[PDB]
């Protein structure tokens, strides 16, 4: 389970095994949050030379 | 001098379509219309002459094939007789050959006010199309020397080379025209059927779409990504600005499904 | 299915003729097409027309050229030797009865299954009313075919020089509901049998649109992410012409 | 009286200019597609 | 006959001047539509301009008409029309009117009409003349500037 | 407005001729510079009125 070659999940109190593993989707957060650090940089140089 | 030469809707398209016949081969084919004095020539119905091995001679003309084929059309709905004819000269401007005058002086005891009009299919690819006509005299308005052709206006002379050096002096088989085109309320609404048949493909783009929303949008935001450091390692806007044009058009349209 | 395709110089040839033929107290042109029916998508570069004259109170006295058929064969074989009648068209805004009969008599000079053209001079329609069928074995059908418009170099050309979203489809969505609605009141106006079969598709496949309702939200949000990542980038493309509007002011101070 | 009239036909005079030009720059537009296509 | 039928129409319109007959505007409106010569046709267009002379927003009725049509030569005489209706003492409708007419129709000599007859209802004060002149001055359809020419040569000439 | 006629005026500049390319080599005291053409010759032509 914590080396991710299996999503899953146990359960130790009844000893079962519940749902766990579900896909990603993409266009969202990933690629999103890494156009707002490229963002952050490029308006730090527009104030800089405007005054 | 100049006058006003009037062209249905429909000839217009009909030369368009005979001219692609071939670029290195000539056609030419007749009219139909009327005429209001020497000032007006109305051109209403084109007809289209077989091709000829000759190159547009005066030879090429067959009567024989020209007498069947008016009396045909006679059953539908045409009175008009011909009022002359058309040929294309691609790749060149605006210009009578050698061939063109003794071609058309053969039509004289013939039709008098015959036109010669002069399409140029190569150099309409622009959006308005290059065209020019060469009538015949049938006097009346001129005998010796006088001043026919009402309502000289609009354009000049123009053309290419050869008969733009005379226009007065010699007014014969040559002379500068203009191009006129006269069109109706009904005839307005006809070429505006390009744009719930057509509803039906677009919500059929937007099924592909659909599934391909996740696609789409990853492309988008990726390019984005690109562009910005390209703009952050100038110290560009234009590329990104067509990016985020794409990006408008594939969203609102998209709501619009809902 | 298959495709048809009608150029405008085909479309323009049949509305003109409505005049031409002095057409009028509700009467028909019918005239002839000419393309290439081989491929999967139907193209008319070439149209004619043919006199016809029905009476209003007779249905079997109506009048053709065969004639003209061969007399085309001597010109435009001799201009395009790709061009072959593929069938004819009609200028009248719905068939009649009589359709079916006209089909025998071009049979023997096409060379492949006639294709039935209707095209509306009234111009009283949204978008492209021109409609084509193709008459198949049912005993007889005539299967509908999507009608585009022919993109080639001889007739935008014409078009573009003579010439120079979603509100258009809701006047579209009126037509097909209204086209329904009147044909309910007309049957039960007349009463007291294919559209009673293929009535009740729609309605079993709008209250069914609402259960994927939760699915339906998840990627409509991301569209307003979409436009929020946007929105940022739409002030790059102003801020920065500020600075550069700033810089030009600058220069026009010190002149 | 005469002085105080003068400034409401002016307010018009800069009304006759104002919605021209907003007409204008819409056709503009149309010019634009008729002039980068065709040349 | 478009020989004589094109005199025969600018007769008629020199005796409507001032206030004329208003039943020859209707007659000549009608027959305008009928006539497939274009020197007529065009004849009868510019006589209605010169049936209503200074009536200023009396002439609304045959400005409306005129402008509706899709007639290049109807709607060419429309420009007339508020010039000598509304010549001398304008008002703030009419030249909205010939502004809207020069940006919609395709006619280069229509447009060309429409910034003819801003002179006429810019007579009563030439002062403020140019300053609408000078807008119109630097556009494009050269056809267009060769009318704003004659602006300044109605007005302050 | 001025791209309406910065486009339309074009088509007087696509249909000039256009200019050669060449190279400075000597001048004289007539106000006449020696143009060294890569592919053809030299030739002696006048110097622009602004310099």
């Amino acid at each position: 389970i914590l080396d991710k070659i299996f999503y899953g999940v146990l359960d130790q109190g009844n000893g079962w095994l519940y749902v766990y593993e579900t896909p990603n989707q993409d266009a969202t957060y990933d690629s999103a949050l890494e156009l707002v650090g490229q963002l952050n940089k490029v308006v730090d140089q527009l104030f800089e030379k405007a005054s | 001098t100049k006058e006003t030469v009037y062209i249905s809707s429909i000839a217009l398209l009909k030369m368009l379509k005979h001219g692609r016949a071939g670029v290195p081969m000539e056609v030419m084919g007749l009219m139909l219309g009327e005429f209001v004095d020497d000032y007006t020539v109305n051109v209403v119905d084109v007809f289209a002459m077989p091709q000829s091995g000759t190159g547009v001679s005066v030879e090429a003309v067959d009567d024989v094939f020209q007498a069947k084929m008016m009396d045909m059309l006679k059953q539908t709905g045409r009175d008009q007789m011909v009022v002359g004819w058309y040929h294309s000269h691609p790749g060149f401007g605006c210009w009578l050959s050698s061939v063109d005058v003794n071609t058309q002086k053969s039509f004289e005891q013939l039709n008098s006010r015959a036109v010669a009009v002069v399409v140029d299919p190569i150099q309409s690819v622009k959006g308005k199309v290059v065209i020019d006509a060469f009538r015949l005299i049938d006097t009346g308005a001129l005998i010796n020397n006088l001043e026919p052709r009402q309502t000289t206006s609009n354009t000049g002379l123009l053309n290419k080379a050869n008969i733009q050096a005379l226009i007065h002096g010699l007014n014969r088989h040559y002379y500068s025209l203009n191009i006129d085109y006269h069109k109706t309320a009904k005839e307005t609404k006809m070429l505006m059927n390009l744009h719930y048949e057509e509803k039906e493909e677009s919500n059929l783009a937007a099924t592909k779409s659909m599934v391909k929303i996740a696609e789409q949008y990853s492309k988008r935001i990726e390019e984005e990504k690109e562009l910005t450091e390209e703009e952050l390692k100038t110290r560009p806007k234009k590329h990104l600005s067509e990016t985020a044009d794409e990006t408008l058009e594939n969203n609102i349209v998209s709501v619009l499904t809902a | 299915h298959e495709k048809v395709t009608i150029a405008p110089l085909v479309l323009l040839s049949a509305l003109d003729h409505y005049e031409r033929t002095q057409t009028k107290e509700n009467k028909r042109c019918v005239g002839v097409i000419l393309g290439d029916a081989n491929s999967s998508t139907i193209r008319v570069t070439n149209s004619f027309a043919l006199p016809f004259e029905e009476d209003e109170k007779n249905s079997d006295v109506w009048f053709l050229d065969h004639n003209y058929i061969e007399n085309m064969n001597e010109m435009c074989k001799k201009i395009n030797a790709k061009e072959k009648l593929i069938g004819w068209y009609h200028s009248g805004p719905k068939l009649r009865a009589s359709d079916l009969k006209i089909n025998e008599l071009f049979k023997k000079y096409t060379q492949n299954n006639p294709l039935l053209l209707i095209v509306d001079v009234k111009q009283q329609g949204v978008g492209l009313p021109t409609d084509a069928y193709v008459a198949i074995e049912q005993e007889k059908t005539f299967l509908h075919l999507p009608c585009t418009i022919e993109a080639e170099e001889a007739e935008e050309i014409g078009v573009e020089h003579l010439l120079r979203i979603r509100l258009t489809n809701q006047l579209k969505s009126l037509k097909g509901l209204q086209s329904k609605l009147k044909d309910v009141v007309e049957y039960l106006d007349k009463v007291i049998h294919t559209i009673l079969g293929k009535l009740q598709d729609v309605f079993n496949l709008n209250n069914l649109q609402k259960a994927l309702t939760v699915k339906t939200n998840d990627e409509l949000m991301v569209i307003y992410i979409s436009n929020l990542v946007r929105s940022i980038i739409a002030f790059d493309d102003l801020i920065e012409n500020k600075i550069q509007n700033k810089k030009i002011q600058e220069q026009r101070v010190k002149d | 009286y005469f002085k105080l009239k003068k400034l409401e036909k002016e307010y018009e005079l800069l009304t006759l200019q104002e919605d021209y030009i907003k007409d204008e720059q819409r056709h503009l537009k149309r010019e634009l597609k008729r002039a980068q296509e065709e040349v | 006959s478009a020989t004589s039928g094109e005199a025969a129409a600018l007769g008629m319109g020199l005796c409507m001047l001032g206030t004329g007959k208003p039943e020859a505007i209707h007659d000549m409106f009608t027959y305008s539509q009928e006539t497939q010569h274009g020197n007529i046709t065009r004849g009868l267009a510019v006589g209605l301009a010169l049936i209503n002379y200074g009536r200023q927003e009396l002439a609304d009725d045959l400005i409306t008409k005129m402008l509706a049509s899709d007639e290049s030569l109807l709607r060419y005489g429309g420009a007339f029309t508020i010039a000598l209706a509304y010549a001398g003492t304008g008002n703030n409708s009419a030249v909205k009117r010939l502004l809207h007419v020069a940006v919609s129709d395709s006619n280069d000599d229509v447009r060309r009409a429409a910034v003819i007859a801003l002179g006429f209802v810019l007579l009563r004060d030439y002062t403020t003349v140019p300053r609408i002149v000078q807008l119109l001055s630097k556009s494009h359809n050269a056809h267009v500037r060769c009318g704003t020419a004659f602006a300044l040569g109605i007005a302050c000439a | 407005n001025d791209k309406v006629r910065f486009i339309k005026d074009e088509l007087r500049l696509l249909q000039e001729p256009g200019s050669y390319v060449g190279e400075v080599i000597k001048i004289v005291s007539d106000k006449k510079v020696l143009v060294k053409v890569q592919p053809e010759g030299k030739y002696i032509v006048d110097v622009a009125k602004d310099i």
